[PDB]
Parts: C-alpha cells; sequence; structure tokens
C-alpha cells in the first residue's frame, strides 16, 4: 500500500 | 532561528541518532530541554513500542521507500506530506513518523548511511515544524506531546 496512508493508519492506532 | 523547529530536530534527532547509535546522548539539551527530555523519554517510550508493535509495516514500508541515501531520504519527506494530506493531524502520526524515522535510521546506519540519519531526522522535523507549525503550536508543541502520551497515575 501506499506508506503515507499506511502510516497514517498506524498514527491514528497509535493516536488512541 | 525558530525555536519550535530547533527543539522538534533536538528532539528527534536525538531519537534518531540514540536509536541508529544505540547510544543516548548525555549532552544537555538546549532551550525547553525539561520539554525536550521529557519528550525524548516520551518518544523512547511511545516510539520504541510503535516500532515494536508495527515492525512487519515498518519492514516492507521501509522495503517499499528503499531508503539508501539522502535522496531516498525525500522521498520520506513525501510521503510524511501523504501523512497529513487527508487533513488530520494527531500525535499518534506524528509519533509514528518519529518512529519510522528511527526505524529507518537504524537501517540507515546499517548501511554506512549514518550521514543521511540528520537528513531523516531533519526531514521529519521539516514536515513536522514547517507543514504542521499551526497545529503544533496550537498542541503547546512539545509539551502537548509529552502530555498526550503521558502515562496517568490512579
Amino acid at each position: 500500500g501506499q506508506v503515507g496512508r499506511q502510516l497514517a493508519i498506524i498514527g491514528d492506532d497509535i493516536n488512541r | 532561528e525558530d525555536e519550535l523547529y530547533r527543539q522538534s530536530l533536538e528532539i528527534i534527532s536525538r531519537y534518531l541518532r540514540e536509536q541508529a547509535t544505540g547510544a543516548k546522548d548525555t549532552k544537555p539539551m538546549g532551550r525547553s530541554g525539561a520539554t525536550s527530555r521529557k519528550a525524548l523519554e516520551t518518544l523512547r517510550r511511545v516510539g520504541d513500542g510503535v516500532q515494536r508493535n508495527h515492525e512487519t509495516a515498518f519492514q516492507g514500508m521501509l522495503r517499499k521507500l528503499d531508503i539508501k541515501n539522502e535522496d531516498d531520504v525525500k522521498s520520506l519527506s513525501r510521503v510524511m506530506i501523504h501523512v497529513f494530506s487527508d487533513g488530520v493531524t494527531n500525535w499518534g502520526r506524528i509519533v509514528t513518523l518519529i518512529s519510522f524515522g528511527a526505524f529507518v535510521a537504524k537501517h540507515l546506519k546499517t548501511i554506512n548511511q549514518e550521514s543521511c540519519i540528520e537528513p531523516l531526522a531533519e526531514s521529519i522535523t521539516d514536515v513536522l515544524v514547517r507543514t504542521k507549525r499551526d497545529w503544533l503550536v496550537k498542541q503547546r508543541g512539545w509539551d502537548g506531546f509529552v502530555e498526550f502520551f503521558h502515562v496517568e497515575d490512579l
């Protein structure tokens, strides 16, 4: 996948 | 000049350098060094966990980006821009970028690209401070980072 999107998804998880 | 840049760079560089070299930099911090120490401490706790919990994806993203020289670090600034392209900014995304930075910086050292860690830390700082300054300032900068990830007591 696109790394940015992937990173955002991880980031949104870490944000929790 | 920009203190936020300076402080962000200090924190991100230290984490990246420290993660890549395995050596904690004993040199005191610059200004907002209390904040930066705690930011770095926070970065270690949260960042290290991000790399552990998302190591497979980080490896995949690293293999995909194929970061092997200073130029490739630009490709990472692009990706970090892409992170924020949906308009959402939060500390989880920010720390994840820094965490991935540390992950990349580790890999960078295994390939005599230690020279690229400073550009790496720079590009991460630049993306954050250049494009998310308003959000950063609104979140009280690295104090907001420390507070956001502060582990509360009962």
